[PDB]
């Protein structure tokens, strides 16, 4: 087997690999974006706006387009926030390198030199249009989650849904005192049980143990639930564990399995409520916080499907590190619960990036227009051999908002002509309205995104184009 | 480029269930490879095992899953709306309208449909447990599935079945009354309702009691060949120890006079010697008796379900008013009647053939669930397509009331109003009349009702092809019927409208 | 026009086949299954059983016919032709434009009307209960549906079989249900019709054990039925023989002989006349069995043992012990007589008592003709069932004479029901016209001659005279085919009311199911 | 009726054929055969000729254009466009259970009501005053529907001045009076120049032929001029006698030419033959200053009578001064292998000759098809003085009267109303196609037109509102100058109704014949 391409055939085949896919994802951008349908080998279909599963199910005959999926996974693991307005930028580069590549006989390394210089000037623009805001205010993050959920009707439930995640945000945080607000939200698991209402979700600052107690009618209050990290066999062995913990006199019990009848005699004599088996992952949640002490209160609730247990430390220190908790999501229906999970699960990375860079970059196509003007300004100053390739990079950032205009179906020339003045000269808050397809203030309308969204994307997107310019020959069909 | 591919191909999916709507509609034969003949108007069976061509039918079949736990009847409106929606794409979208422009008009109309939904409904009092209202709702509910012969028989059966499940809090659970007997006996019109519990087994010996009043229910290397018989003798003592203890423990109340009824129920096989030792005390035993059905005996005589034979207490043995046993075929049935306070009832269905039971089995399961939503939610919506016709006229003329984006939403508003008019036209087409003349008379009745300064709800009579009153005729639907359907009607519409492009590819 | 129409053509192939298989003048058929099963009979019910069912309505007809075999089973092709005629009439009704719902309403409203018309044709109201003589006369016309060659000899075999099983108990004896499975006919190749006999006991074909069954002439014996089969003693799980030394090697064969001495002598201590052994035994059993003169039943089947309990009257002992004097059966004579060239073991007694579950030896030259006689015995005892479990089945005029009066009754019902019922009801009486034409087609007579004879009797009018000749006259062909009229009272050809009562519900059910089909859906089939 | 939808679905794809060729902003579609003929035009008669069709129903569509070619000849795309909208409405309203003839009967009532409102919408104009402003505006809208704006500005005064030559006090317009169009390859197609005189398509084939003349005497011939033993002495006499037949006629030409005036041969003289010319006659024609031709046409000779009163002679027997004409000035141009003669300075020419120059065949095919289609359309404007405002103003205005009828025109309830709403919305596809060809949104433009008509109707003022496709806004057909002839629109609506009844009344498709 050969499958080798040399000369002009090598560059043409690799550009058209991701070029045809770039036109397919043009409907994935913006709040007006469409919903793509997929075809698996089993004949089924998956209808979603997330481009992560779109490129995975679609099999491209060219191996050059396979890296774009891997390049998409890097942005999903690092950011993974609002892929509607983010992940589409992976295919907006190679499409704009087509006009001059072979026609001018420019060697790819010469283009690589212009690619390295474009990343230097791009890092200064990201933090230039960013503006700081109060990092301790939770009301600023309430309107931020509402921007990415506009693909569904959950805006009516956004009051409970936004506060559902944000209560866990402020709950964790705190991986360092000073130098940066690192956290880990993977310890907080969101359980989705069909049926009920979203208001059934109980979230607050502390460690939420999702399990039940011995009996549902048992006392719901404990003074200081201190945490500590067939019939005949169960009653003897479990008693050697739960009762042995009582040596330090805790009022809270944590076991792997249930409590038998014999253990109930010596467990209830302590004058408190006894908690039976606790979920396995819940022990790792309290292991971060804390023999643990300083537990304020305990509470237990009753509802048909599963039960609840409330454990409130309320004082971590006496510094300390992050706290972990649990979240249960109760949807209205079966098909409604599974579809809305994409917006709520991504809400963890929404506020996580706010703690990283409190500065805020303008959204709604305003960031791409700001970079396109700065790249066009530095092109005439640098000149040299980079004049042609570095100017085309400015047009690459200009076609990104053109994709947002494609949803409306108008003429981008009319809008982009006005954006070269009111935005560049006027202010960085000027952008394209998603709903009305007009030019309005992004901050006044409520469209904005953290700096980490644009910083970790454009920087990764520019570095992702390196593999596209290094292609020479393709060898396949042997082994590995 | 490929957007028009899914619009034209999936358009031919409406004719599938088109003729299955309405009480005057027809039936469709569906036979699988296993030999199961299902003849019904139900959509759950027709959309499951039937092979599909267009891939878009996957979301259509999965859309009925939410209707199975709620409605289960009249699910053809899901398909009829999609078919008309795709024909609107060849008209409105063919003009160059973006697929999302018409989509936003349906989401706004969904909130407007909920506002007009509470005005069209009529509230009833379920606390008084009025049977006159239940006889009318169950009547028209069975007309869309079976004929009037099975309707008149099953109307008092379903009405009296839901009355046994009730409390001061009006708690009715479908998980309470579940088990329904399916058997071929006599004719389908001979179905008989039992206010007590029905057992599927009976006395296998001529000396077993035929008819009794009180019944005590008991729920359950060798070196030589001569040494090999010692194990066979010890294994027989294992089952003998179970039988010998029964003879002594049944003597608790009265073991001397076998003038009352006696019952022993076991899950697994039993030593046939039991029939000989129980004949002296006139004790009845069963062969291959079920298990889950034993949990209902605690709600009548106050007994207790027992597993093994070791623990036997007088609390397990209850007091029954009357016990009757009927011999049908090779399986005798023990009927428990004259109960003091029965908490549940058992549905006994009799029929002739397998396809005759397929129509009844689908009607009883869908009938008990439809009445369940009537007792849970007191709001009852008039049926016979009266809301689909009225809502179409409410949104037809809006202007300064509800408008939105000018010219973008109004195009979608007229599409949603004309889409709901296909359902009453489908009801007339299945009856064989002219839908143009029938609809013209229905529109005049609504105009005469609004101009008379009186609130009235006019239905559609399919027999004479004229207008009628759903209140007098008895056609009624629960509030949760149109609540989840209309809410799902927007979701099924936004599936294909928001669908962009489908590509042909995959891993071979 | 591609579903509701073409579906009739699938049944039309089977409908034409049922026209020639109905009546005493009908034609037989040859059936070859896919597994090699050969069936030759004039009944289309067994034909549809082994035939592969493709069209869905074919399964609808065989299940509706199976319901008749459970209840009646006499002339099941009568409703099958009637159901098939409704499809031929359906092509006329569909051409007129009648909807499928209104066509069903025409048949449904006529179904409840036809069931009410069955009371006007009632004849022979009173019937005897325990009298066999009157029962033998009314069972004779039942055979006329099948081969009528000899109805006297078939009645004599039933006479001796019922006389044994009949509890008698004149006046009110609390008579239980007469068991159909008790009477069992056995096909024996060879012999004429008069060579057939009736066995009061169970007729078995096998080899006698010691020499031949004898010694029962003095009667006064005891027989106990054993549910547990006698076999070599073993445990439930499969075991292995483990010998600890070489001394136990010689005692292994002797140890099994000690079990034969212990087990065979203990069961033979009571001297049971006939022992029931469901499994195999060793050759050493002949020592004790032939010493005490015990007759052995070697390897019976499962279904023959259930009928043996009602013959010997022995308690079905759940385990095999020593015979208990408390529970024992009463059996007098057990003999073995050679009939068809092989020794035939029979349990037949001579007087002394009357037990249940008798048997009949059927001897005939053609084994294929014995299949129709075997099915005639099943339909023969079914005629007694209608007069046994129900209060009574009474009688109705046969030979299609009952359907002739219904034509005038259905016609009068159509004049009183205007609208769409005019075309439905008037054509519903046409569905009853195929029954007399079927009997005339199989007989070979011209329809032009039969038509005025059908119009004369019940259509014209009923005169004011008591017991008019129209009711007692019908269509029968012996020498009178030229006239076309015959008195059914002298020939005593009658049918039970339950025959047509169950058929009317099937005719509407078969029409309601087929005519309501919009399309046929098959997934991977 | 399972085969009813077969012919409806197959004929639906016929709309996209000419859909892009409709309107002044429409585009072009290329159709090239295997014989080497490249035809790029918006005309449907050429596109439907050699193109292979699948559904046989397209044959009836071509037959409907036969009456449109005689009456109109240009703008025939609207014939199939009204059918395409009907086919989309076909399976819509017929599925409701309405019999197809009921919808057809509704079109007959709507057609009679359209002719009643047709006379009120048109504006009567006077063609006797010969208004130049009216002709320049009507011809401008016709040229934009065929060629681009470059040829529109050039051909606008050409078509305007061409129709002014044929006219009288009785309104007599002869379409066969001015026909011949000069097809030449010279310079560029945009250089086409209009000539009020007569142009000859042949010129001298010999270097000694007259280069420049003033008064030309044309001698027209038809019958073929080229003419085709005991000892070898007879062979020399037969070959010498072959030239005696031609030389006998040459001696008559010499004497009859010098008859009138033989002193100065400074004027022009021309001999025109249909077949080949005898080379022996060129020797006499050179010294006598006679112009000769080789392989010259015929029908072009009849134009000398309509201007200078010439006569086309067949045989050589009849020679009269009536055959010989006169000319004020003659300019002979040499292009290619055939010289070209121009006859100018005519006394009172009654017919104008169209001189079209261009590059190649396909460049001339665009203009040749535009002049013949554009001249016959304007010629019909002068025939009937009744003029209908164009730019689709009538299709939208007539729908407003049809949508609201009630007690005015009703008839059956729902049977006729179905056809009324169908035909009212069937005429709205034309303005939607005009905007779609321009690249704008047809609904946003139509919404502004409906809002403008509602403001003009409520204000109680007579106004005609059109659609300007250049700026994408509403306009007035009177201000812009877009107009339409009376016979064009009347026969278009009537012709569309007759062709619509053919497809709607077809019950089933049948295949019968020998395979």
């Amino acid at each position: 087997s050969q499958e080798r391409t040399t000369g002009r055939q090598a560059q043409i085949s690799n550009i058209t690999a991701a070029k045809a896919v770039a036109d397919v994802i043009r409907t994935c951008l913006g709040p007006k974006a469409m919903l793509k349908m997929l075809l698996d080998p089993m004949g089924g279909l998956v209808l979603t706006n997330d481009g992560h599963a779109i490129l995975r199910e679609i099999d491209v005959a060219h191996p050059a387009a396979k890296s774009m999926l891997e390049l998409s996974r890097t942005q999903d693991e690092e950011v993974g926030d609002g892929t509607t307005t983010v992940i589409i930028l992976a295919g907006e580069i190679l499409a704009q390198c087509a006009p001059y590549l072979i026609e001018k006989n420019i060697h790819p390394v010469i283009i690589i030199q212009a690619l390295k210089k474009a990343l230097t000037d791009a890092l200064e623009v990201i933090k230039q249009v960013s503006k700081p805001v109060d990092v301790e205010n939770d009301a600023a993050m309430k309107k931020l989650i509402q921007a990415s959920i506009g693909t569904k009707y959950v805006i009516h439930w956004s009051e409970k849904m936004c506060e559902l995640a944000l209560d866990a945000v402020k709950t964790v945080r705190k991986d360092l005192g000073q130098t940066f607000e690192i956290d880990i939200k993977r310890y907080v698991r969101v359980e989705k049980i069909p049926g009920g209402d979203v208001l059934d979700s109980r979230v607050l600052k502390g460690v939420l143990l999702n399990k039940d107690v011995v009996h549902p009618k048992m006392s719901r209050h404990i003074e200081n639930p201190r945490v500590v990290l067939i019939l005949q066999i169960e009653e003897e062995q479990v008693q050697l564990m739960c009762e042995q913990i009582l040596a330090v006199r805790p009022t809270l019990v944590i076991t792997e399995k249930g409590v038998s009848d014999l253990a109930q005699h010596y467990l209830l004599k302590g004058g408190c409520s006894v908690l039976r088996r606790v979920k396995k992952s819940d022990n790792n949640r309290i292991a971060r916080v804390t023999v643990g002490t300083n537990c304020g209160l305990f509470k237990v609730e009753m509802i048909g499907d599963e039960y609840f247990s409330f454990l409130d430390n309320c004082k971590e220190p006496l510094s300390g590190l992050q706290k972990a908790c649990t979240i249960m999501l109760r949807g209205g229906s079966k098909d409604i619960l599974n579809e809305i999970d994409r917006n709520l699960q991504d809400a963890m990375a929404v506020a996580r990036n706010v703690m990283l860079s409190p500065s805020l970059s303008p959204g709604g196509g305003a960031t791409e227009m700001a970079v396109s003007v700065k790249l066009a300004e530095k092109a005439k100053q640098l000149e040299g051999i980079q004049q042609w390739p570095y100017q085309a990079v400015a047009d690459a950032m200009e076609c990104i908002p053109r994709t947002l205009i494609q949803n409306a179906g108008g003429d981008p020339i009319r809008l982009l002509s006005q954006l070269r003045a009111k935005h560049a000269q006027g202010n960085f808050t000027t952008g394209i309205d998603g709903d009305k397809g007009k030019i309005v203030d992004m901050v006044s309308y409520g469209i904005w995104e953290p700096e980490v969204i644009k910083q970790q994307s454009v920087k990764t997107a520019i570095e992702s184009a390196c593999l596209l310019l290094r292609v020479d020959d393709i060898v396949s069909g042997v082994r590995k | 480029a490929a957007l028009k591919v899914n619009v034209t191909s999936a358009e031919g999916l409406q004719s599938v269930l088109e003729t299955n709507l309405g009480p005057k509609g027809t039936l469709k034969m569906l036979v699988d490879g296993a030999g199961n003949i299902k003849l019904t108007k139900d959509g759950k069976v027709l959309l499951t095992e039937m092979q599909i061509q267009s891939p878009t039918a996957v979301l259509i079949a999965r859309a009925a899953a939410a209707q199975d736990e709620i409605t289960g009847d009249g699910t053809t409106t899901v398909v009829c709306l999609v078919g008309e929606l795709l024909r609107q794409a060849h008209r409105f979208i063919q003009e160059g309208v973006h697929p999302r422009i018409i989509t936003d008009g349906f989401e706004i109309a969904r909130k407007e449909s909920m506002k007009f939904l509470d005005e069209f409904k009529i509230s009833k009092t379920n606390l008084s447990n009025d049977r006159e209202f239940l006889l009318q709702v169950a009547r028209s509910s069975l007309l869309t599935k079976v004929d009037a012969d099975l309707t008149e028989v099953l109307t008092p059966i379903v009405t009296d079945a839901v009355l046994s499940v009730y409390d001061a809090q009006a708690d009715n659970l479908d998980l309470h009354m579940v088990e329904i007997m399916q058997m071929q006996h006599l004719s389908p019109k001979d179905t008989t309702f039992i206010k007590g519990l029905v057992l599927d087994h009976g006395g296998r010996h001529p000396d077993m009691p035929t008819r009794v009043k009180n019944a005590y229910v008991l729920i359950l290397f060798y070196s030589s060949a001569d040494q090999r018989d010692k194990l066979a003798a010890s294994e027989r003592k294992f089952v003998d120890a179970k039988l010998k203890k029964i003879i002594d423990l049944k003597n608790e109340v009265c073991g001397m006079d076998p003038d009352k009824g006696f019952v022993i129920i076991n899950q697994k096989g039993i030593d046939p010697m039991s029939l000989d030792v129980f004949a002296k005390h006139n004790i009845l035993a069963l062969r291959r008796a079920k298990r889950r059905n034993m949990e209902r005996l605690q709600l009548v005589t106050g007994g207790e379900a027992q597993n093994s034979v070791e623990d036997l207490s007088p609390q397990i043995l209850g007091f029954s008013g009357l016990v009757y046993q009927e011999t049908i075929g090779e399986e005798k049935f023990t009927y428990v009647t004259e109960n003091t306070d029965p908490k549940s009832c058992t549905i006994l269905i009799k029929g002739s053939t397998h396809y005759a039971l397929a129509q009844t089995k689908d009607a009883v399961r869908d009938g008990l669930r439809a009445v369940a939503n009537v007792l849970k939610d007191k709001n009852i919506i008039p049926g016979a397509g009266a809301f689909y016709i009225a809502l179409s006229r409410y949104l037809r003329s809006a202007n300064m009331n509800k408008l939105g984006a000018k010219g973008k939403t109004k195009t979608g508003i007229e599409a949603f109003a004309e889409a709901l008019l296909v359902i009453p036209k489908t009801l007339v087409k299945n009856s064989g009349f002219d839908p143009l003349d029938v609809l013209a008379m229905v529109e005049d009745e609504l105009d005469d009702a609004q101009d008379s300064d009186e609130t009235r709800y006019v239905g559609v009579d399919l027999n004479i092809g004229d207008s009628c009153d759903p209140t007098i005729e008895g056609i009624w639907d629960s509030y949760r019927v149109l609540r989840n359907a209309i809410t799902g009607a927007t979701g099924i519409a936004s599936n294909l409208l928001l669908c962009d492009e489908l590509l042909r590819a995959g891993r071979s | 026009d591609g579903q509701i129409i073409k579906s009739i053509a699938a049944i039309r192939e089977l409908h034409q086949m049922c026209l020639t298989s109905m009546g005493p003048c009908g034609r037989n058929k040859i059936i070859v299954n896919h597994l090699g099963k050969i069936i030759i009979t004039n009944d289309a019910a067994t034909m549809l059983r082994e035939l592969d069912i493709v069209h869905p309505a074919v399964k609808v007809l065989v299940m509706a016919t199976e319901q008749q075999k459970i209840d009646m089973g006499d002339g099941t092709n009568l409703v099958m032709i009637l159901a098939g005629e409704l499809l031929n009439v359906s092509e006329k009704l569909i051409s007129m434009g009648l909807s499928a719902v209104e066509i069903i309403q025409g048949y449904n409203m006529a179904r409840k009307f036809t069931l009410k018309e069955l009371d006007e044709m009632v004849v022979g109201e009173i019937t005897d209960k325990n009298d066999k003589n009157e029962l033998l006369k009314m069972i004779k016309p039942v055979i006329s549906s099948k081969k009528y060659g000899s109805e006297d000899i078939l009645s004599e075999l039933v006479s001796e079989a019922v006389s044994h099983v009949l509890p008698v108990a004149q006046q009110a004896g609390e008579i239980p249900y007469f068991n159909v499975d008790s009477i069992r006919v056995v096909k024996i190749m060879g012999g004429s019709l008069s060579n057939s006999t009736v066995i009061k006991g169970m007729v078995f074909n096998r080899e006698p054990e010691g020499h031949v069954k004898s010694l029962s002439e003095d009667k006064k014996h005891k027989v106990a039925v054993f549910t547990c089969p006698l076999d070599i003693a073993n445990t439930e799980t499969k075991g292995t023989v483990l010998l600890h030394n070489a001394q136990e090697m010689l005692d292994f064969s002797k140890g099994e002989e000690k079990q034969i001495d212990a087990m065979m002598k203990e069961i033979a201590d009571m001297g049971v006349e006939c022992i029931v052994a469901g499994a195999g035994v060793g050759e050493l059993a002949l020592h004790y069995l032939n010493r005490y003169g015990i007759l052995v039943l070697k390897v019976p089947s499962k279904f023959e043992l259930r009928r043996l309990c009602r013959v010997c009257g022995a308690t079905p002992l759940p385990r095999l012990g020593a015979p208990t004097p408390e529970e024992l059966g009463l059996v007098e004579t057990v003999k073995t007589m050679e009939i068809g060239g092989d020794r035939v073991t029979v349990f037949k007694q001579e007087q002394g008592e009357i037990s249940r579950t008798s048997t009949i030896i059927l001897r005939g030259a053609t084994q294929n003709n014995l299949d129709d006689i075997e099915r005639a015995i099943d339909d023969g005892v079914a005629a007694v069932k209608g007069l046994m479990k129900p209060s009574g089945g009474k009688l109705l005029p046969g030979a299609g004479a009952t359907e002739i009066e219904l034509i005038s009754r259905i016609t009068k019902y159509g004049e009183r029901t205007p609208g769409l019922l005019q075309l439905a009801i008037k054509q519903f009486a046409v569905a009853f016209e195929v029954v007399p034409r079927t009997l005339a087609e199989t007989a070979g007579l011209d329809v032009n001659e039969v038509l005025p004879n059908l119009y004369a009797a019940h259509n014209v009018t009923e005169p004011g005279a008591v017991k008019t000749d129209h009711l007692y006259k019908g269509v029968d062909i012996d020498g009178e085919s030229d006239e076309g009229v015959k008195d059914i009272r002298e020939e005593n050809i009658y049918d039970m009311l339950a025959t047509k009562k169950f058929a009317i519900n099937v005719a509407t059910e078969a029409a309601t199911t087929v005519l309501s089909i919009d399309q046929i859906i098959m997934a991977k089939k």
